[PDB]
Formats: structure tokens, sequence, C-alpha cells
């Protein structure tokens, strides 16, 4: 059994998005449906439920009144509007089955199915690439790339086009005071290397279509 | 209904058995179930109904309890077991579900001290007029590590920024970066920039620096 989910997005403040799930390998309409999600730094949130029918739905207090539950039992899909729209529900979203009864002993209470997840990230930011700036060495030396004010997440970053693996270590991203990310990728390598290897970090940022490498020296 | 979790990080040594707790602010029955949950994947079903193994999950989970008090074993902790492990209730009506805060499990090794490096501002980021000022803190554990940023002796606060890695793959350490940023007016009216780093595996605390 799946629950296959898709939709989400990148919106301004107060705008709106849609999630949806498509039921595959059970009867769908024979179980509640929930909405579940995951803040970044924060826990499970339960978020929605509708019931097997549709006939009742209930949510949790944080967003009554703006996200709206909903089902379709001849397509079998599981929706979420999302209205009226808040930093705070920047998350990843999951669509949740109701656990089984099996004649007394199980109860309905857990979540047997989930969606993969899907993130929401609400922001007044627009879109714009990072600038890449390098981490110059100052047995063993380190080297970087600080990947600065870009949005939205994520960028990608490689060292030597993949061929340096070894000691890399990609931080992730903190959401500056600015509503722009930064981040950066560092490695650590034999100081006998920074003479012979050349050392350049890919950087990635596809929202944008960024895409920068830039060489690391001495 | 308010379900506690602990402790908040569980360290164990691979192989080691281990004992996640999770606490219900008034009685819930059996209706306490257990999920794992790794970044970037959704939360994987562990425990039903206090003690029932989901399907497909090995015997070196088991969960136990009734009535307010619950727990999760893990056996002997294999690799793939670091996660964070979340319980949950909900009941008939009203409908909501709710979830403790989650347990962190990670790999337990000895202790290793940081490599401590700093990185002044870049000539071309100084020319695009903000000064990043980072501070590395490379292949360390345990997690727990304290950075302070001084600027000509002054102690910075509200201007710094820190990132932590996931546990190594390899080698179970933790990297971190502190970053430090200020107008590149206020980066040229001072001198001397210095991180200075506290963490276990240091007899005493590490200060790296430079002068502008
Ligand atoms: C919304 C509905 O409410 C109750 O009837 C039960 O909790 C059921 O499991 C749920 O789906």
């Amino acid at each position: 059994a799946q629950l296959v989910e898709s939709g989400g997005g990148v919106v301004q403040p107060g705008r709106s998005l849609t999630l949806s799930c498509a039921a595959s390998g059970f009867t769908f309409s024979s179980h509640g449906m929930h909405w579940v999600r995951q803040a970044p730094g924060k826990g499970l949130e339960w978020v929605a439920v509708i019931a097997s029918h549709g006939n009742v739905n209930y949510y949790a207090d944080s967003v009554k009144g703006r996200f709206t539950i909903s089902r379709d039992n001849s397509k079998n899909t599981l929706s979420l509007q999302m209205d009226s729209l808040r930093a705070e529900d920047t998350a990843v979203y999951y669509c949740a089955k109701e656990s089984d009864s099996c004649g007394g002993d199980c109860s309905r209470f857990a979540f047997d199915v989930w969606g993969h997840g899907t993130m929401v990230t609400v922001s007044s930011a627009s879109t714009k690439g990072p600038s890449v700036f390098p981490l110059a060495p100052s047995g063993t030396a380190a080297l970087g790339c600080l990947v600065k004010d870009y949005f939205p997440e994520p960028v990608t970053v490689s060292w030597n086009s993949g061929a340096l693996t070894s000691g890399v270590h990609t931080f992730p991203a903190v959401l500056q005071s600015s509503g722009l990310y930064s981040l950066s990728s560092v490695v650590t390598v034999p100081s006998s290397s920074l003479g012979t290897q050349t050392y350049i970090c890919n950087v990635n940022h596809k929202p944008s279509n960024t895409k920068v490498d830039k060489r690391v020296e001495p | 209904i308010v379900l506690t979790q602990s402790p908040a990080t569980l360290s164990l040594s691979p192989g080691e058995r281990g004992t996640l707790s999770c606490r219900a602010s008034q009685s819930v029955g059996t209706y306490l179930a257990w999920y794992q949950h790794k970044p970037g994947q959704a939360p994987r079903p562990l425990i039903y109904d206090a003690s029932r193994r989901a399907t497909g999950i090995p015997a070196r989970f088991s969960g136990s309890g009734s009535g307010t008090d619950f727990t999760l074993t893990i056996s002997g902790l294999e690799p793939e077991d670091v996660a964070v492990y979340y319980c949950q209730h909900r009941d008939s009506w009203p409908p909501g579900a709710t979830f403790g805060g989650g347990t962190k499990v990670e790999i337990k090794r000895t202790v290793a001290a940081p490599s401590v490096f700093i990185f002044p501002p870049s000539d071309e980021q100084l020319k695009s007029g903000t000064a990043s000022v980072v501070c590395l803190l490379n292949n360390f554990y345990p997690r727990e590590a304290k950075v302070q940023w001084k600027v000509d002796n002054a102690l910075q606060s509200g201007n710094s920024q820190e990132s932590v890695t996931e546990q190594d793959s390899k080698d179970s350490t933790y990297s971190l970066s502190s970053t430090l940023t200020l107008s590149k007016a206020d980066y040229e009216k001072h001198k001397v920039y210095a991180c200075e780093v506290t963490h276990q595996g240091l007899s005493s605390p590490v200060t790296k620096s430079f002068n502008r």
C-alpha cells in the first residue's frame, strides 16, 4: 500500500499551496486520512484529519481556519489546501493513513502508510542565486567555500567535480535575518597537496539556475 | 495529552542495548505507537498499540508499557538504526494525534578533539560589502561544543550563527561551523578577530585568531 504524494512549493506569506496524495494498493475510502508535518529544527506535528467517508474533519489549532483538508473517494485522492500561509508553516508535509483494525487487538490510532514528504516554504524572500567566496587555506590544512545569500533551498556543492569526497563537510544551511540562506563547504587535505592539487568547489543552485566553479588557492 | 520523551539524545556503541522512554501526561492505555525517522525520509512505523511490531520490523525493536510509561528497546544498535524516534498517541474523539518531541539515537565512540581553523573574510566578499568570519571545528566527538567570538576582546552576541553536520558515516564524528557576520564598516573598525573553542577533548579551550 502506498500514498503517492505531490505538490507543495515556495510562496510568499499570505499565499496558498495545495498538497495531494493518491492511494495505491488499498481501499482508500475505508480509512481515515491525516496530514503531519515537520518544521526545521522541530519534531513531528499532527496537522489535520478527514474521516473515511469525508463526513467530518478536524484540525490542529495552529492551522484551523487556514488549512482545508478534503478527499475524493472516486479518484482516491487526499488533499490539503493551505491558504493564508505563514513563515512558520514552512515544513516537510506527509500524508498518513490510519492503521487497520484486526478484530479487536489492533486500533486505528497509529499511522501505517506514509507519503514520502513534500516541502512547503513560506517566505517574503524571492529567488536569488548565491555569491561564492573562497575560504583560503591558512600536516593537515583546511580550505572551503562560503555560499552566501541565496533563496530558496537547496544548493548542491561538490569538489573537483566529485573527484574529492574524503574529508568534505558541507554544512546545513542557516536562515539569515535577511531571509536568505548561507552555508559553508569545507575540506581538510594533506598540507602537501596545497601546491600540487587544484581545489575547485562546484556550486549549483537550480531554482535560480546558478552554477559557479570557484578555485580556492593558497 | 502531552508525551514526554527521554533522553533527548541516546548515545549507543555499535551492538549496545538501549532503552528509549515515553511518558504520557495522563493514561493512554496501550494507544501508543513508535516511529523511526531519518532526514529526507518518511517516518517509518515500528510499534503499534504499545507492543505490536509493524510488519517487516526486526525483532531487535521491542515496545513495552501501558498507562503512562512506555519504552522502546533496541537490543543492539546497528549503524542504520541512527535516527530520531518518536512516540505517538491518538484516540477516537476528539481525533487529533499527539507526538513526543523525539529521541535522537546516535553512535557512541571515543572522545575526539576538534581541529580548529579560522578564515578571514575574502577580499572578494569585502569588495561586495559584507564581512563573514568563519571558524571550523573539524571531526570531534561528542557533539557538545562551545564557540565564542571576540573582537578586540569584546565578546560578540547576536551576530553569529552555528551549523553542525550529521554524524559522519565513517568515523562517527561531528563537524561545526560558526560564522560571524559584520558590516564591512564595523569589520574595518577593529583589528583582532578571535574564535574561542571549548570541547571536552581539549584540556583548555583553543583560541584561533588573526589581525585584520
Ligand atoms: C475523523 C474520525 O474521527 C473518529 O471517528 C475517529 O478518530 C476516526 O478514526 C477518525 O478518522
